């Protein structure tokens, strides 16, 4: 029986029959296989064609699972993400901010944007979801959504007021010191792109000025470029609070 | 979802996935009706050997016909009376 | 998978709203120094995250005890909190809930000759919170058992409907004792959950993570 | 009126409230009563057109 | 199910100028919210049958255990003392006042719903 | 007749709530008429902020309490401002409230 | 009104009451110990013993005793 | 009288099962129902000054 | 005009055909959502507080059962009966 | 039918049928609130006497304060120790 | 066709199967005798006895015995 | 619910002579019998959840009792001998032929329904 198991192993338990079981529920199976590290381009081509007649009827949890799965596999199928962005645009009231921040980060990984998608995502975060949902988001996810709107030039000041609520000493403090640097430097470029300087930009600038040794000389120049621009917009002087 | 996939999965296994065709047993076997007779006794022989391999060091409650499993032949596994085999197993268990 | 439909303004919804808002009122959130706006909104949500759910826990313990206490006043029924392991098991569970909340703040490390005496006053809250519930459900029912036996000795000995006024006066004192046990059943569920807000609310303190940077004027 | 709507609610069809009326606890105001009468005239939408 | 205001707009626009005023009560009823009529009376639910038989089985189980007790006659007369207060609570408790006292415990029922006003949403 | 459907749907919806709320209104009809309000209220219970309006009452935050109720009914104006954004897009303009300095 | 809609649904239990009565019964039947007045015996003793000797008088009290302490069965007379 | 039970762990785990069911039933079945009914009233009462002002500025009817 | 697609899943009128089903909360839909988002993040102090009491009372049950075993073996070794009598 | 009548029946008894008005207890009693206090103790006194009359020849488990029910005074009903009262009852039972 | 109407109704039990499982369980729990390897004892004996002495070895067989006749508990050593 | 033939007679009589032939497919669909459409998929019924958990609880209870038996390894291998025939019956049994053999057992399905003929009920 040393070879009867090995004969069964080379023909039955193959990656191709792992795919043939995975064809029934692609948003479930591609999400959990890629979570286990199975990020293979040849299988995710077969995932993209199996789910394409089913995308328009997918739920918001299935769309978010499918979009995160194709981000971890790093596979871009433009006809798949067209139907994915047509599902988000048709059901934007049903989507959540926690789900849309994962969908936007996939749409920002490979540059894929529509003007209807940017409007329906901004309407979903600002009006269809709770206004304190960016507080629960995590600042690394909100800075990705800010960069995605800055790169497409889409100015939505109602969205920018909602996303800026998530930046604080709480949410930036939960990040790694290297990860806080990339979050601060990408949120300050997006706030300077639209010319929007909310009151919660004091936490983004203050996260850079309380620890400037992580930042370079040219980075502290563009931080204090935003700091003087927010000082004119908010009408005051920047001061660091010390507890006591 | 969890039930709708499992119905679609087992339907593919019951009908579409056949190991009689994928392994090419038409060369070795005559009929599909004699393959399922060999798959029947093959299922019994595996389930006998798996249930014994799941716990091999046991004294058998079934009567062995004067035969011993491995190189034991005097241990608690081969003892006829079970009251003696319980005392011999307790000495073997504390060492191992 | 199909949840039931609820009428708005139903009496159990209005009763449980006022009950939950009462135990939430016992540990109110602290007013910050800064005005609450979009700058201070994540610090308010984070301060709410660091607060324990004492409002939810106390109305859990209020409803589970006032239902158990009033079972002792229903016919053919006894109170579960008249048993020792039930009533004291709830009181040690509250004390262990307050201790685990207090230990999770510092390090999960347990904090000259003064502190052994303050420890005895703290670990007596484990006993006294559940025992006060247990003795009140036991001693009121035990006194009811003795006086019903002494009230039964009169019509047994002095005729069933022979003489009324002596067995009338003891059946009035017996009837006022069951009404007193109705008052104790509601009060001991209230005293338990008041003290649970007090004990858990001692460790319900975290520092406000306010703005580290500000654009003044 | 509001007390008339509580009397038609399922709470007052229950057993302990079968013989109770919501007007007995808090009676409707005359402004509440005259507006219930004014609304009954405007439930015919032809009358609301000719009034307006 | 489409919304009823767009059905009002569609039915008023499609009607003639001659029969507009007569057909306004028909358009009013087509946009009226559904209030389901009183269905046929059914005596007991399945879960109501389990609840009453289960409470009867529990009463008979506890009365059988009380009767086999050492102080058995004290246990059965404690059921008389306990059931007498259930009768007195049906007599003493102002069940309309307690209903409105509980109604004032929740802020959703203690006040009327203050929201959208008429002048802010007038459509001309 | 341009925006009469949105203005009369808000009137039709609130008049039906205020007639029936606290008396006999089912929770299913509330979640049918305002699905996004029930979605936002369910977010607070999910994220352990079910007492958040009690928390704002504890700290005296009357302006944050007014912001809380307005942001939870902010989807009532969303049918209008998606319509007015599409009107400005067909006429080539930018929408006013979508801009930072506009 | 919606009063006739709410009379359509009958009595219903609380939503997870089956899990409550499952947990309460499983705490009373999965005790891991003999059941309150009984003792586990050998299979040789159980088969040889009549039913009347297998019962004990304390576990069968009289339903309405004329004297406090009356038992329904007398048990084994062998001491 | 009955002072100590047959098992102290069984009576404590019964109290733990009953209180955890009430904790589950409150957080899952009662408080989502309570907060849907409370916060519909509470959000309307907290917005109605700003809601009616925002709606007044929007409609061109006047 | 504003034409009912702008208020499709946002604003609805009171229903005219049938009363719909109630929209479930996520906690009513699945216990796993309640366990991972609220029960373990917010209420693990109670669950650990219950776990303390069940294990502590199991220790006090073991001390009570060892006290019965010590008193049992003391009466067997002394030539006594460990229990007095039945009342019957 | 069986449930719809029983609801209509008890509704008439709970509200419409009042024995305070049909018996005219306003002459004897001051208030309706003091009638329900007497109906309370009257319910207790009946339920005490009915539970004792449902089985009168019993030895009491409650302590009688040195008193005897009827002309017994030496029988098993009046015995202090219950082990003696059980033996005296068995002689009384075979005769009666 | 009516095929989609019959897929609407799920699995259902036979119509009086609750009365069948009620009668089968009541024949197994209302036996009127001690439960298969146990013996009723006095309340004085039950309270004085530890749990390990109250159990018998025959009523606790080993789940997967290496020797036929292994018992999980040893019971009372007092004979 | 009125009957559909009287609705056919009412709709055909009320129609014009001009639009009679065009509206005949509309009157055909209004009298078509209702065939309910495929509803949304639901995974398990409540009674299907009791049946599968109850069979799983019964299997685990019987496997625990078989393993504690005296001839315990013979009991678990008898489950292998019994489950092997359940696999062989899925392979051998002609499930379409057995379906039509059972269909011929009842006289209601062994023949087609012979009843009312066309010429006897022709209405002229
Ligand atoms: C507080 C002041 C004093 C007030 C008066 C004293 C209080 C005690 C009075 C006793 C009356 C209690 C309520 C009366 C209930 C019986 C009458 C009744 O109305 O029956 C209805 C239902 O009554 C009951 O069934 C309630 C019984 C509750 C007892 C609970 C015992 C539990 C035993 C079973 C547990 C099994 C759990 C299974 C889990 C799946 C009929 O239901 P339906 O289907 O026709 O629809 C109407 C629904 N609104
Ligand atoms: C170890 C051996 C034990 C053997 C003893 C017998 C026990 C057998 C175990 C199986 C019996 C059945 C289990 C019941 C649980 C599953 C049913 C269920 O999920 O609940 C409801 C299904 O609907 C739901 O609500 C699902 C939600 C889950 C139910 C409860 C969740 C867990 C609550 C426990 C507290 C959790 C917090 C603490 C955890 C450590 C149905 O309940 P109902 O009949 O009372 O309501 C219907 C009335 N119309
Ligand atoms: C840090 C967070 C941890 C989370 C865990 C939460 C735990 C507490 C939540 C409430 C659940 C309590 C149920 C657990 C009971 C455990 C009792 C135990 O371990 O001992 C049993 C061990 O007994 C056995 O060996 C038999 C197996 C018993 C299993 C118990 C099943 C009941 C589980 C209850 C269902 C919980 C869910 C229902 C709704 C809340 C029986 O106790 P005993 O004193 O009578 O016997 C001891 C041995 N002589
Ligand atoms: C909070 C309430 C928790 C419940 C507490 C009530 C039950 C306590 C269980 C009793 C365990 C002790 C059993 C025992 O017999 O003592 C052992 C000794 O074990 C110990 O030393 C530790 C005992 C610590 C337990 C103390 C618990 C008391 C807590 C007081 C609160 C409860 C108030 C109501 C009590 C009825 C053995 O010693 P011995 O038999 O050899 O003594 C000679 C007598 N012939
Ligand atoms: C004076 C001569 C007597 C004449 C005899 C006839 C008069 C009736 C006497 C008493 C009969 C009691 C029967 C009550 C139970 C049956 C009523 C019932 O359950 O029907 C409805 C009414 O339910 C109730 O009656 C509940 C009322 C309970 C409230 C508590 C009242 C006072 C209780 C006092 C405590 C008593 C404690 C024990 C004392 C010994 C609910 O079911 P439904 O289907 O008809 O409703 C439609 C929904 N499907
Ligand atoms: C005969 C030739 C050989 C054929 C093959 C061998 C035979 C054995 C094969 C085993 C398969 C048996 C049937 C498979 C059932 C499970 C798969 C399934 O289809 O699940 C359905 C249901 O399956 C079951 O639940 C059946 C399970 C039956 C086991 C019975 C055990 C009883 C235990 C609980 C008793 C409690 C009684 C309570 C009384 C109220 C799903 O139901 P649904 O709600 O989605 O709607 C579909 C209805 N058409
Ligand atoms: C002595 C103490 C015993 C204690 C042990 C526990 C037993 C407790 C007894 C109560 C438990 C529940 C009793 C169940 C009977 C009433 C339920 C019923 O009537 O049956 C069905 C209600 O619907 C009916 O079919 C009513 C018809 C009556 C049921 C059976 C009639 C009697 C059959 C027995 C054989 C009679 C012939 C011989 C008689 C000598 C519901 O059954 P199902 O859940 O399986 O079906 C629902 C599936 N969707
Ligand atoms: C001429 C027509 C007569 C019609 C009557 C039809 C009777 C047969 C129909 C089928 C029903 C059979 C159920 C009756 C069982 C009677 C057994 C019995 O009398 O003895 C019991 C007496 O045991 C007891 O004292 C405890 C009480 C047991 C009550 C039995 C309840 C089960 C009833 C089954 C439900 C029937 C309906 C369910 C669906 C058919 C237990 O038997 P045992 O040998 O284990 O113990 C004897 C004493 N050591
Ligand atoms: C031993 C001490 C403890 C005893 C037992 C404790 C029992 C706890 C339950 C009682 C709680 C009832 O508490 C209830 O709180 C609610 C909160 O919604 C208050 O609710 C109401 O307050 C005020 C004034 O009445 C209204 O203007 C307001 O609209 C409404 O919210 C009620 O005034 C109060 O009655
Ligand atoms: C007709 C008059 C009606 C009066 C109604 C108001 C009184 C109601 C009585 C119910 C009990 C009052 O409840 C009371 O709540 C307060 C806070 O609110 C608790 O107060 C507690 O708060 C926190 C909790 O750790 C501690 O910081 C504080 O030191 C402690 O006193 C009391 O311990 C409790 O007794
Ligand atoms: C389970 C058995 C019962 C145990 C119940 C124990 C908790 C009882 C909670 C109710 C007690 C609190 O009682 C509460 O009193 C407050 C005032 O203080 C009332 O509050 C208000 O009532 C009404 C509002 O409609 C007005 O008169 C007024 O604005 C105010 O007094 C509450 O409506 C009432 O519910
Ligand atoms: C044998 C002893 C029996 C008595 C046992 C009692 C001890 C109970 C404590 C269990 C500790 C482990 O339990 C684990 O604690 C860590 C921190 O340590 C929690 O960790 C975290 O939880 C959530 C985040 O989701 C936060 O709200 C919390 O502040 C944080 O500490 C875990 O959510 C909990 O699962
Ligand atoms: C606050 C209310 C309670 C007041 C009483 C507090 C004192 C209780 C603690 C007594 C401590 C002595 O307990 C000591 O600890 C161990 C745990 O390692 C106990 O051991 C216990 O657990 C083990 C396994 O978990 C089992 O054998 C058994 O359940 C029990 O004996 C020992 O019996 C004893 O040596
Ligand atoms: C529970 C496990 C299974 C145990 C089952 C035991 C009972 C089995 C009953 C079926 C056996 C009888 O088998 C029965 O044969 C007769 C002929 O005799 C067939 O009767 C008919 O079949 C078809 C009709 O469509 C035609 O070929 C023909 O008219 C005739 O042969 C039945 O259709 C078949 O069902
Ligand atoms: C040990 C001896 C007993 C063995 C076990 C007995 C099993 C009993 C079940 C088998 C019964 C099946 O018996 C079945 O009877 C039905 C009655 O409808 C017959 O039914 C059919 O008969 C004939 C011919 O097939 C058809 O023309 C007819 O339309 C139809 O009614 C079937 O032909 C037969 O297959
Ligand atoms: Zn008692
Ligand atoms: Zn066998």
């Amino acid at each position: 029986s040393q070879n009867l198991v090995s004969t069964f192993a080379n023909k039955v338990i193959v990656e191709e029959n792992l795919v043939n079981v995975a064809e029934i529920d692609v948003p479930f199976w591609s999400y959990w296989l890629s979570s286990a590290g199975f990020t293979s381009k040849d299988a995710f081509v077969k995932f993209a064609e199996a789910v394409k007649p089913k995308v328009a009827a997918l739920s918001t949890s299935d769309i978010t699972n499918l979009t995160v799965a194709f981000k971890r596999a790093n596979y871009y199928d433009k006809d798949l993400f067209t139907g994915i962005e047509a599902n988000v645009s048709a059901n934007f009231t049903k989507f959540e901010t926690e789900q849309l921040l994962q969908i936007v980060a996939t749409f920002d990984a490979f540059n894929h944007s529509s003007v209807a998608f940017l409007d329906d995502v901004a309407d979903s975060i600002t009006y269809c979801n709770h206004y304190l949902a960016p507080v629960r988001a995590g600042a690394d996810e909100l800075a990705t959504l800010l960069t995605y709107y800055a790169k497409n030039g889409h100015e939505r000041a109602d969205l920018l007021a909602t996303v800026a609520r998530g930046f604080s000493e709480v949410s930036l403090g939960k990040l790694s010191a290297a990860q806080r640097k990339d979050t601060v430097l990408s949120a300050l470029k997006a706030f300077q792109t639209f010319g929007f300087y909310p009151e919660s930009i004091e936490a983004v600038i203050g996260a850079a000025l309380v620890s400037p040794a992580e930042y370079s000389a040219e980075e502290l120049k563009e931080v204090e470029a935003v700091k003087v621009a927010a000082e004119n917009a908010l009408g005051g002087e920047f001061v660091l609070i010390q507890e006591g | 979802a969890v039930t709708s996939f499992l119905g679609k999965a087992f339907e593919k296994y019951f009908y579409d996935f056949s190991a009689y065709e994928q392994f090419g047993l038409n060369r070795f076997l005559s009929s599909k009706g004699q393959y399922v007779a060999l798959r029947h006794v093959g299922f019994v022989m595996v389930g006998v050997n798996v249930l014994l391999a799941a716990n091999f060091p046991f004294n058998p409650p079934f009567p062995t016909i004067g035969m011993c499993p491995a190189g034991w032949e005097g241990t608690w596994v081969c003892q006829a009376d079970k009251a003696k085999a319980l005392e011999m197993y307790k000495e073997w268990k504390k060492s191992n | 998978s199909s949840v039931r439909d609820v009428k708005t303004g139903s009496l159990p919804t209005n009763f449980l709203t006022g009950v939950y808002r009462f135990w939430r009122s016992q540990n109110p959130a602290e007013k910050p120094h800064d005005p609450v706006n979009d700058r201070l909104l994540p610090a308010v949500v984070d301060a709410s995250d660091k607060r324990a759910s004492i409002g939810t826990w106390a109305t859990t313990f209020f409803c589970t005890i006032i239902s158990c206490n009033l079972l002792g006043l229903m016919p053919f029924n006894e109170a579960p909190t008249s048993g020792l392991g039930f009533a004291t098991g709830l009181g040690v569970s509250v004390w262990a809930t307050a201790t685990i909340l207090g230990l999770s703040k510092t390090g999960f490390k347990f904090p000259f000759i003064f502190v052994p005496l303050e420890t005895i006053s703290y670990t007596f809250r484990a006993v006294s919170l559940g025992v006060r519930l247990w003795v009140n459900m036991l001693a009121g029912h035990t006194l009811l058992h003795i006086l019903t036996g002494m009230a039964l000795a009169l019509p047994f000995s002095l005729g069933f409907f022979s003489m009324v006024p002596a067995t009338f006066g003891v059946c009035c004192l017996l009837s006022a004792l069951v009404g007193l046990e109705y008052l104790v059943a509601v009060l001991q569920s209230g005293v338990f959950s008041i003290l649970s807000t007090v004990y858990v609310g001692e460790f319900n303190h975290d520092k406000f993570i306010g703005p580290a940077a500000k654009i003044v004027k | 009126t509001f007390a008339q709507r509580l009397n038609s609610s399922p709470a007052f069809s229950s057993f302990l409230l079968k013989r109770e009326k919501a007007e007995s606890e808090v009676p409707p105001s005359e402004l509440e009563l005259e507006a219930a009468q004014k609304a009954a005239e405007l439930e015919d939408p032809e009358v609301a057109l000719r009034t307006l | 199910e489409g919304n009823s205001v767009a059905g009002i707009i569609k039915s008023v626009n499609e009607t003639s100028g001659a029969n507009l005023l007569s057909s306004l009560k028909t358009i009013k009823a087509q946009a009226a919210p559904i209030y389901p009529a009183a269905a046929s009376s059914t005596g007991y639910s399945t879960q109501a049958k389990i609840a009453l038989f289960g409470a009867l089985s529990w009463i008979l189980y506890r009365a059988d255990g009380q009767s086999k007790a050492h102080e058995w006659i004290v246990d059965l007369n404690l059921n008389v003392l306990q059931a007498a207060w259930l009768i007195s609570f049906s007599s003493l408790i102002p069940f309309r006042a307690v209903y409105f006292a509980f109604r004032g415990m929740a802020p959703a029922t203690a006040s009327t719903l203050n929201g959208l006003k008429t002048f802010s949403s007038i459509s001309l | 007749e341009e925006e009469e459907l949105w203005l009369l749907t808000l009137t039709q919806q609130f008049k039906h709530i205020q007639k029936h709320f606290g008396i006999d209104l089912p929770h299913s009809v509330v979640a049918h008429m305002d699905p996004l309000l029930i979605k936002k209220i369910d977010w607070e219970t999910t994220n352990a902020l079910e007492d958040f309006d009690i928390t704002l009452d504890d700290m005296g935050a009357e302006d944050a309490k007014e912001q809380w109720g307005a942001e939870n009914l902010s989807h009532h104006f969303l049918p209008l401002i998606r319509y007015r954004r599409d009107l400005a897009r067909k006429n080539g303009d930018r929408y006013g409230p979508d801009l930072v300095n506009g | 009104s919606y009063s006739a809609y709410f009379a359509k649904a009958g009595f219903q239990f609380p939503a997870g009451l089956s899990a409550l009565v499952a947990g309460i019964v499983a705490l009373n039947v999965c005790t891991g110990r003999p059941t309150k007045g009984t003792k586990e015996i050998s299979n040789a003793e159980y088969n040889a013993t009549p039913i009347g000797y297998l019962q004990s008088p304390d576990q069968h009290p009289t339903a309405f005793p004329k004297v406090p302490g009356m038992k329904d069965v007398h048990g084994s007379p062998h001491h | 009288m009955k002072l100590l039970p047959e098992s102290l762990q069984q009576e404590a785990a019964t109290a733990a099962v009953v209180a955890s069911w009430v904790l589950w039933h409150l957080d899952t079945q009662l408080l989502p129902t309570i907060m849907r009914e409370h916060k519909l009233h509470a959000c309307w009462a907290a917005a109605a000054k700003r809601y009616n002002e925002k709606l007044f500025k929007l409609n061109p009817s006047y | 005009v504003l034409g009912e697609v702008y208020l499709k899943d946002i604003l609805r009128t009171p229903p005219t055909g049938a009363i719909p089903a109630n929209v479930p909360h996520p906690f009513q839909t699945s216990f796993y959502t309640y366990a991972t988002k609220k029960l373990i993040p917010r209420h693990w102090y109670l669950l650990g507080g219950f776990t303390f009491t069940i294990t502590l009372y199991g220790i006090l049950d073991g001390l009570r059962d060892s006290g019965k075993k010590k008193a049992y073996d003391e009466a067997i070794h002394a030539g006594k009966t460990p229990y007095t009598a039945g009342g019957h």
